[PDB]
């Protein structure tokens, strides 16, 4: 289990610590959206900094269910409650929570549980899936996971008004790979001295 | 003599005097774990023993009590799953939040275009009410169901006048409606007497979270989704949530229903309402 | 020597010479009633003996060949019932008309509203293609069933130019479209031996009606409903239909499908295309 990366923006490259987590707050509107990624491991993104992401580089096509799991960091008085989902390909992000309800969610709570395990089933029409892209080889779009607030994010007086969750990405046990091939990651352009 | 008397169905006997050859005209005689999952959904909601309403489990319809003749659909996956509606938020002069079922969900996901091309309906549902608050806050909120559950207005204030409630208020669909008068319900019945019916309490010290397991109640085996509201859902806080300056004001209250073992019957064309 | 190579899945043995460790490196090697009722629908198509394409029936997919970890749904009744789709008339300067599956009924029924809730999707279908004629006309129509039915242009007629087919030659709908040039299909591949595919012949001095029972055919268990159409259904009259004046100059042909063993998956949001 390594670190997703759900935060990844122009204006974290100059601290690349801040790009760990992302933050979570009171809100004045319920519902709102706070995360969104796509869910093919291979491709460029979130899935990059997980393990899993650079050794899915080295082959081309993958099948399996894969896992999800968050942490929070924030402390011990701070109380709430959001929808983690799951959509299956063929849409764009969801616009409200009512349509994100539709796919394969779950509710989780902060003041009970610290960590929760999503898994993304395996959803596909071919037994195995290459790497998707843009362009052409879309076809092979996993999904997308959103995380929005159900009620809200509740503090006392004296708490922090703001909390961070670190997000965690594995594969299960059925998780295979095939057709070893180079990565993209890598580059010389000069030689080693 | 068989037995035409209005008691014929019960397992109980009694012992009547008759002086004619209809039973009904008799005299009235002496007496003798877990992580719950509907199909693709998880809460949280904590925990173990909770309200089971009237003590039975949604279950399908008995070959003994259906008199339709075509054979009902049970799309199992796609139709029993939870559903989580509009939030509400609560304030210092909240009343109450009333919803009715099946109005809801007639216009969400699968569930809602197979009651528009259907005829009949039965379902049995899971209610889960969501609140969330701090150590530092205090309240509690009383969650019941009510089968049956008719609208009185106000008769104008000098009773002389015959009012009915619009159909906005009847039908208020998935973002529900507020209470004017919480102490009548505005049914003309008081909310101390409230508990009789299947109810839960949300104590913010205690428990943040509510599930009442309703089953179908009704005198009809199949009944219409479009038409008949079965039973509706009463969140009136009795005692006003209260909390000192600096801590969070909003506090929202989540509804996530599921349905449970839902047949359908009587396909048709396409009716809204 | 675990097997790698690509015929694993036969039954068949052969015997091969190999080298190495990798079987798929090895040589060649030497080799050794009724009254159709859906649910409920009703067809009058008569008789006996009806083609069934490719000698297999409509059925569940195994579980053997599902990789799909969810549990599929399979609304039986609301589903699969006969489905007629609209009328086409027939002319003597008629050329023919082609439909594609499942285009049609994504916008129909029950059928319908699950495809777009759903990402995947298998089905069988069952095509009845209809049509009237009194013992003085005569004529021959050829239905045939096309899988991975491509649409080829002209070229602009030069052939020097690229060109592909809009989006409304390749998702008709339930209206159907008209060949331009039926000798070629459209596909550059010849009418005379379109026979080869599975086909009935509907002349009008013997049979009325025509009858295809069409299993599932692709290389992957499911499918996208919306995305991919699996095959074509092609009615080109080989011999013109010819009357003297005064009988009735307007011949219709009706298109009745089933769907039959539809299993859906991945339920998500609506999408329309």
């Amino acid at each position: 289990e390594t670190i997703l990366e759900v935060n990844n923006l122009k204006t974290n490259e100059t601290t690349p610590m801040q790009r760990l987590c992302f933050p979570v707050s009171v809100q004045s509107k319920t519902g709102e959206l706070c995360a969104a990624f796509r869910a093919d491991p291979g491709r460029d993104g979130p899935w990059q900094s997980t393990i899993l992401g650079q050794l899915c580089r080295y082959y081309t096509q993958w099948s399996g269910s894969l896992e999800v799991t968050f942490m929070f960091a924030g402390s011990f008085m701070a109380t709430g409650k959001m929808l983690i989902a799951y959509t299956p390909p063929g849409g764009s992000v969801p616009a409200d929570r009512i349509t994100a309800m539709l796919g394969t969610h779950v509710i989780w709570d902060f003041g009970l549980q610290s960590s929760v395990t999503l898994v993304v089933p395996w959803i596909s029409n071919t037994h195995y899936r290459a790497h998707a892209r843009a362009g052409y080889f879309d076809y092979y779009t996993t999904g997308i996971i959103t995380i929005w607030y159900q009620t809200n994010y509740v503090v006392p007086i004296g708490a922090p008004t703001t909390a961070y969750i670190v997000a965690l990405a594995a594969a299960q046990d059925n998780f295979t790979m095939k057709l070893c091939k180079d990565t993209e990651d890598i580059e010389q352009t000069a030689n080693i001295q | 003599e068989n037995s035409n008397s209005a008691s014929e169905g019960s397992t109980i006997n009694y012992t009547t005097i008759n002086y004619y050859k209809d039973a009904y005209a008799a005299s009235a005689g002496r007496q003798d774990a877990q992580l719950t999952i509907g199909n693709s959904t998880i809460t949280t909601q904590e925990a173990a023993n909770i309200v089971i309403a009237y003590g039975e489990w949604p279950e399908y319809c008995p070959d003994t009590d259906a008199t339709a003749v075509d054979k009902p659909t049970r799309p199992d996956v796609s139709v029993n799953r939870f559903f989580t509606l509009d939030t509400k938020s609560w304030a210092k002069d909240s009343k109450g939040w009333y919803w009715k079922f099946p109005d809801v969900l007639t216009e969400v996901g699968v569930f809602g275009q197979n009651a528009q091309f259907h005829y009949l309906y039965r379902s049995g549902f899971c209610v889960h009410v969501q609140c969330n608050a701090s150590k530092f806050h205090q309240g509690a909120l009383l969650v019941a169901v009510l089968p049956e559950y008719v609208l009185g207005t106000i008769a104008g204030g000098t009773g002389n006048e015959n009012s009915h409630p619009p159909y906005a208020t009847t039908q208020p669909g998935q973002v529900g409606a507020v209470l004017t008068h919480p102490y009548v319900l505005d049914a003309g019945i008081p909310l101390s007497q409230l508990t009789v019916c299947p109810h839960q309490w949300i104590n913010l010290r205690t428990n943040n979270c509510a599930t009442i397991i309703v089953p179908y109640m009704n005198t009809v085996p199949f009944d219409s989704a479009l038409n008949h509201c079965n039973f509706g859902l009463l969140v009136i806080p009795v005692v006003p949530l209260d909390f000192n300056a600096g801590a969070t004001s909003e506090i929202p209250i989540t509804v996530t229903i599921a349905p449970m073992c839902a047949e359908f019957a009587g396909l048709r064309q396409a009716v809204k309402q």
